[PDB]
């Protein structure tokens, strides 16, 4: 396969460490409530549990629960790890 | 019951591990996953629509080296192939 | 000279490849040669390589491709699981015979392929095992239904006389939980070098 | 309890390397070659700072350049010229 | 990196400060570094024998030494191309080291894939100690293996019993199995034996696997009904 | 020996440091019994019974693994002449270089012994630290394991400012006068820096060589012999080639200062 | 006679600190077989003795650690020595 | 690799053997060759293997859960008990039992004499092992002494490879109620390996193997070898193989 070797860099560093966290309940409960209200009128009790649920998570706060290190491995090893020719 | 993409099925004459059991093994193996490839230059094919649609993506488009994974003088070989069919009626 | 006791010596005993360490594929055999060291040579990370070895390794086996790379590290697997298969192969004591009716290979330009079985098995077919409770006819062996069945690090086919409802359907698809004893009939060996075992499941 | 400069300096180079320092203040010659006033452009403004090179040398052969810099007066920045120099002595043929 | 000329020439910089009076004392390490001096030759050496085979790397096939017709039955009458190239690099970079056992070893294991889950210890011990007649397979400080095969198929080469190379290796190879079988039968009976002589072993290897499996297997479910649950959500 | 054991009644069993004792007892007279075991290699045996550099032959190296250089792609050419030849993608070590090489350095740690030079042993390395630690004490020396700081010997007054000196005889006894604030303030240079990472600790080959201190390393197939006094070629990654080359220089070193002992004594 | 350096680790980065692990190092390594079955010196009271400013925190803990397990030997096959170079902490 | 320990006065009892029980032919069979054999044998095994730097005692301690590789364990459970008995056979490295030995058999055997003990010793030997073995006086945890029948390379130390009675002949209804028990405490230890503590020590180890007796005294008269050996033995080793 073809590999690719990259030039000397200053530092092997993710650009941006997205954690990538799971969504929030409270904001899906809202929207569910939200997608059942476009059917079955306004106010309906089939969406009478949901809202309860809703009301629930957000009595505290709005929402409900309030980093990655990949940069120390890639910054202790990018020296070995490089192909980089001798000095 | 439960899905398939949540069990790895061990085939019958295989050895298997401990491991192989695990989520993490069905992790790697999700992780790591031709007549033109064999040995024959692909511009006997301009004739042959059926295979040289394989080397294409849905709408007709050629896929790129990267996603074919040829050799590239065979790669532009398979491309010039495409060219000449569908400048011909068939493709 | 010492190009004599290098040709010797036991890095060169290690025949060489480059097949994945990872291999996701159907694993029908060994890859690598295992590697051992001792305990006292594991706590000064000593395993008779090019390098010293990551004191985070606390296993006494490993397998590896490369003695140096140009990422200046060893390219290994810290994982030795297919002496223990062929363990467990040995301790079940079913003889692996052809099938076909062939002569046996270890009696009497290069040939490549597998010459009669690998190496797992140089037991002979015509023994029995006594015990203090007697002559064991069938060879009793636990294992775990995966739908075929896992037997002692190996998959083998399965048989029955009636196929049990009240095991199966409780939990169709965790029946991996529950260990099932096995009767092993006998062990055929293909030209792949796959073992083809063949099971009944007691109750 | 308790030239002058040159004494000072062959003090601390015995200090630091273990050098020996009445050849030092005898035999060893010093003698100034730039003299620069020098600067950088701060944020707090432009900053200067006096640089000396001073070559010193026993005449026998043995021989040494040496550099220093100080943003206080030339005085200290040559005695660190010379400092350097006595650290880089040198044997030529 | 430059060939560093202040890493060797130490004492002729330290004989330069003595003679000044910059050193009042002379150095511990002085008169030791007079007496036995540094190399501070830094050359690059051609060699001209691969240790291993023993080929020649320097010499050239002249087109007089090579009097009779060719492959395809022409005579060579001039150099070539390859013949008038100046090589000079090939004395220069180091010889790549190679050995008939190789060849024979990649072969066994091929043959025997199950010989490599057979662990190997690779630390040396004394390597000048060791003393074996491969009249035999089974030395004493070594372990059966296909590397003893091996050593007895070179013997066999060297002593011309077998003339033929792969008949040498077909014979190491028999003695092997018959050994091998020998040693099955041994572990086998102990244990028979010891099952009756009311010997206990409370973890049988198969068991031992079984209890590995399981523990996995547990690790594997409430990970999966978790997942199973996010599906569902 | 063992004065606070308590120990259990006659009447009674053992306890659990009685049968411990009892256990050691067994062990020291009774269980190393059956047979000896000849010809084998403890890795402990190599720190506190290294061979003298006389002794040492190509074989004992290869053992050690001395010969297994880094790698085919990772080759500094001034290396060139020590290596033999290159195999399983890696460039190996010319031994009977190695030897002489290690006779050599061997010799002049010997000879700064003898003369009463302080002697350094620097070893970055993992695994390094305890062997590392017995040289130093094997010859009356001096070690590092935890990272050089740079600028020991050139920057020596504010690193190793604040740290005791002594007073030493003819023999090793500190002879406790009181030692003057100048007295106390000057640099103390090693003699002899013996490196077994030369291509990790660069700044501490730098400084002594601006510092004029002749210097040992264990040069491998990617680092530079000329930026040392005296390179040995060998196999600087593995832990246990390290360990035989160092304590084979702590052994002539140690020999060294007894002879320098036995002449003090006459 | 000749000016030299106490500890065989003052060239190392904190010597003081590095000599008194060696020692509880030393203990531990004579008395390992030693079966097993609080009120140490603080990181401030350590560093008095030992490194001063160049103590560090991993430094410390490490300490702390050679101490507890040396400690943790059945006071009954304890040692006088042991408990000599305990007393210091 | 391992290799026979270097006896005191090895000349001597090349020339001769042992005064009372062994002839010099006999004593060879027994060691000189025998126990050679048995350290070939496990270099053999044990080559290339983990086990080649560990001692004979050790790799059977190491070995003997493991059901397979017996062989191993056999091998080195003889090399060690054959050594043993060697070693309370030598006459030299007048010596009588111990005082506190003596106080210690008193204690276990229900107050009767040393030559009481011998005597039920080797009716021990005589009726329970059938063809090869070993004959151990030994001491636990407990301190109490008891004596202790193997049945050919069975270790006196840990109790589940004891190999104390055949279960090829017909057996008890106790005995197999006490293998029960065995079975179960060693179920119960809860460990990857699975091997249960011990602190049994052997006193007195003699050999019940041919290859001691059977030059000397022929396929009959291993009981009168073995009085023999009671008679004649090492007491100062004894001695030190008996404190905490
Ligand atoms: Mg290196």
């Amino acid at each position: 396969p073809p590999v690719y070797r990259l030039p000397p860099l200053p530092r092997l560093k993710v650009k941006k460490p997205i954690i990538r966290q799971e969504a929030n309940k409270c904001l899906v409960l809202m929207s569910n409530l939200l997608q059942c209200w476009s059917s079955y009128g306004h106010m309906s009790p089939k969406c009478a549990g949901l809202v309860t649920e809703l009301k629930s998570c957000t009595s505290e706060s709005a929402l409900g629960k309030r980093k990655s290190n990949i940069n120390y491995h890639a910054a202790r090893l990018y020296d070995r790890i490089n192909g980089k020719p001798h000095d | 019951k439960i899905d398939q993409s949540l069990s790895k099925k061990l085939p019958k004459g295989t050895i298997y591990d401990p491991f192989d059991f695990s989520m993490g093994r069905i992790h790697l193996d999700r992780k790591y996953q031709d007549i033109m490839k064999s040995g024959a230059n692909p511009l006997e094919f301009y004739a042959r629509p059926r295979i040289l649609s394989r080397y294409v993506t849905s709408t007709g488009r050629i896929q790129h080296r990267d996603i074919t994974g040829l050799s590239a003088k065979n790669q532009r070989r398979l491309s010039k192939a495409i060219r000449r069919c569908q400048a011909i009626g068939l493709m | 000279t010492l190009a004599e006791l290098l040709g010797r010596s036991r890095i060169a005993q290690v025949a060489n490849n480059h097949k994945p360490l990872t291999y996701t594929g159907k694993k029908f055999h060994p890859t690598h040669q295992i590697i051992e060291t001792k305990p006292s040579t594991l706590y000064r990370q000593e395993w008779g390589l090019k390098s010293a070895i990551p004191s985070k390794i606390k296993s006494r086996y490993l397998v590896y491709n490369d003695l140096d790379t140009l990422e200046r590290i060893t390219t290994f697997e810290p994982r030795g699981g297919t002496q223990w298969n062929r363990l467990r192969f040995q301790e079940m004591g079913v003889p692996i015979v052809s099938n076909i009716g062939r002569q046996n290979p270890f009696f009497k330009k290069f040939n490549t392929e597998i010459i009669g079985t690998g190496g797992l098995s140089y037991s002979l077919p015509g023994k029995l095992k006594n015990s203090p409770n007697g002559v064991i006819q069938r060879t009793v062996v636990p294992g775990r239904i995966l739908n075929l069945a896992a037997i002692g690090g190996f998959v083998a086919d399965v048989v029955f006389f009636q196929s049990p409802p009240s095991s199966f359907n409780s939990m169709g698809d965790f029946i991996r939980m529950k260990t099932f004893l096995f009767e092993i009939l006998e062990a055929s060996m293909e030209k792949n070098g796959s073992v083809s075992m063949h099971a009944r499941l007691l109750e | 309890l308790p030239k002058s400069k040159s004494a000072d300096v062959a003090a601390g180079l015995h200090k630091q390397t273990g050098v020996d320092p009445d050849y030092i203040t005898r035999k060893l010659t010093m003698k100034p070659l730039v003299m620069k006033r020098v600067s950088n452009q701060t944020g707090k403004g432009k900053i200067a700072s006096f640089y000396a090179l001073v070559v010193v040398g026993d005449k026998n052969g043995m021989v040494g350049l040496g550099e220093g810099k100080s943003r206080e007066e030339m005085s200290k920045a040559i005695f660190k010229a010379h400092w350097d120099a006595v650290r880089n002595l040198k044997e030529i043929p | 990196m430059k060939i560093q000329t202040n890493a060797v020439n130490v004492l002729q910089r330290t004989s330069a400060y003595l003679k000044s009076g910059l050193l009042k004392e002379t150095p511990a390490w002085y008169n030791v570094v007079a007496s036995i001096p540094p190399s501070t030759k830094f050359t690059r050496e051609p060699r001209f024998k691969n240790p291993s085979n023993g080929h020649i790397i320097g010499k050239l096939v002249d087109v007089t030494e090579q009097p009779h017709a060719n492959n395809k039955g022409l005579y060579k009458t001039r150099p070539n191309s390859s013949d008038k190239r100046v090589g000079v690099k090939r004395l220069y970079r180091p010889p790549k080291l190679t050995y008939v056992e190789d060849r024979l070893r990649s072969l066994f294991y091929k043959q025997h894939p199950w010989e490599l889950s057979r662990p190997k210890i690779l630390v040396e011990n004394e390597i000048g100690d060791e003393n074996y007649d491969w009249s035999h397979m089974l030395q004493i400080g070594r372990p059966l293996d296909g590397e003893s095969v091996i050593q007895r198929t070179m013997y066999l080469i060297k002593t011309k019993q077998y003339g033929d190379m792969v008949e040498a290796y077909d014979h190491a190879r028999y003695e092997f199995y018959a050994l091998r079988m020998q040693e099955e039968t041994e572990q086998q009976v102990a244990l028979e034996e010891a099952e009756m002589f009311g010997s206990l072993f409370g973890v049988s290897a198969i068991e031992h696997g079984i209890q590995k499996e399981q523990e996995v297997l547990d690790v594997w479910e409430k990970k999966v009904v978790e997942e199973t649950e996010l599906m569902a959500a | 020996p063992y004065p606070n054991l308590i120990p259990s009644a006659n009447d009674k069993p053992y306890s659990s440091q009685e049968l411990f004792l009892r256990q050691l007892n067994h062990s020291m007279r009774t269980a190393k019994l059956g047979a000896t075991i000849s010809k084998v290699y403890y890795p402990h045996k190599d720190i506190f019974y290294p061979p003298l550099p006389e002794n040492i032959t190509v074989e004992s190296l290869m053992s050690a693994g001395v010969h297994l250089g880094q790698s085919t792609s990772l080759w500094r050419s001034s290396t060139q002449s020590y290596i033999y030849g290159e195999y399983k993608g890696i460039h190996i070590i010319d031994l009977n270089q190695t030897l002489s090489y290690l006779k050599r350095a061997a010799k002049v740690v010997e000879g700064v012994s003898e003369s009463g030079g302080i002697i350094l042993f620097l070893g970055t390395r993992q695994g390094q630290k305890r062997g590392l630690e017995e040289a130093a004490k094997k010859t009356h020396g001096y070690y590092v394991s935890t990272r050089w700081i740079p600028g020991t010997l050139t920057n020596s007054t504010e690193i190793s400012g604040i740290w005791e000196k002594q007073e030493i005889d003819s023999n090793d006894n500190p002879t406790e006068r009181a030692l003057s604030p100048n007295e106390t303030s000057k640099q103390v240079k090693p003699d002899l820096l013996v490196v077994l990472n030369p291509t990790e600790n660069r700044n501490a080959l730098l400084e002594a060589i601006k510092s004029r201190v002749p210097t040992i390393a264990i040069i491998d197939t990617d680092s530079e012999p000329s930026l040392v006094t005296y390179p040995i070629p060998g196999n600087d990654d593995s832990l246990r080639s390290v360990n035989f080359l160092l304590g084979v220089l702590a052994r002539a070193g140690q020999r060294g200062l007894q002879n320098r002992l036995a002449r003090n004594n006459e | 006679r000749r000016i030299v350096p106490k500890l065989a680790t003052f060239y190392s980065a904190n010597p003081n600190h590095e000599d008194r692990i060696n020692r509880l190092e030393r203990l531990l390594r004579k008395y390992i077989k030693l079966p097993s079955q609080a009120p140490w010196i603080s990181f401030d009271e350590y560093a008095l003795i030992g490194g001063g400013t160049k103590l560090k925190p991993t430094q410390y803990t490490q300490l702390l650690y050679m101490l507890n397990k040396l400690h943790n030997i059945d006071p009954q096959l304890t040692n006088d020595e042991i408990t000599s170079e305990l007393s210091q902490y | 690799i391992h290799v026979v320990p270097k006896l005191p006065n090895s000349k001597a009892l090349l020339q001769n053997g042992v005064p009372n029980i062994l002839s010099s032919s006999g004593f060879k069979t027994v060691w000189f060759d025998y126990q050679r054999y048995l350290c070939d044998k496990l270099t053999l095994a044990t080559a290339g293997q983990s086990l080649e730097s560990y001692y004979p005692f050790h790799i059977l301690l190491k070995t003997a859960g493991n059901p397979l590789q017996s062989n191993i364990f056999n091998l080195a459970s003889s090399i060690h008990n054959n050594h043993l008995f060697v070693e309370n056979i030598l006459p030299s490295a007048k010596t009588e039992p111990s005082r506190l030995f003596l106080s210690k058999i008193k204690d276990s055997f229900n107050g009767s004499d040393w030559e009481v003990v011998k005597e039920e010793m080797i009716y021990r030997a005589e009726n329970e092992v059938l063809g090869q073995g070993w004959l151990f006086l030994v001491e636990n945890n407990e301190k109490k002494l008891f004596i202790l029948t193997s049945n050919n390379n069975g270790t006196p130390y840990y109790f589940p490879r004891n190999q104390s009675f055949d279960l090829n002949s017909a057996i008890s209804i106790d005995e197999f109620a006490t293998l029960k028990q065995m079975k179960e405490l060693i179920g119960k230890s809860t460990k990857l390996n699975g091997k249960v503590q011990d602190w049994t020590m052997p006193i007195i180890c003699v050999n019940l193997w041919d290859h001691a007796y059977l030059h000397d005294y022929g396929v009959g008269n291993r009981s009168k070898y073995v009085k023999n050996v009671l008679d004649n033995l090492n007491w100062s080793v004894v001695n030190n193989r008996i404190f905490s």
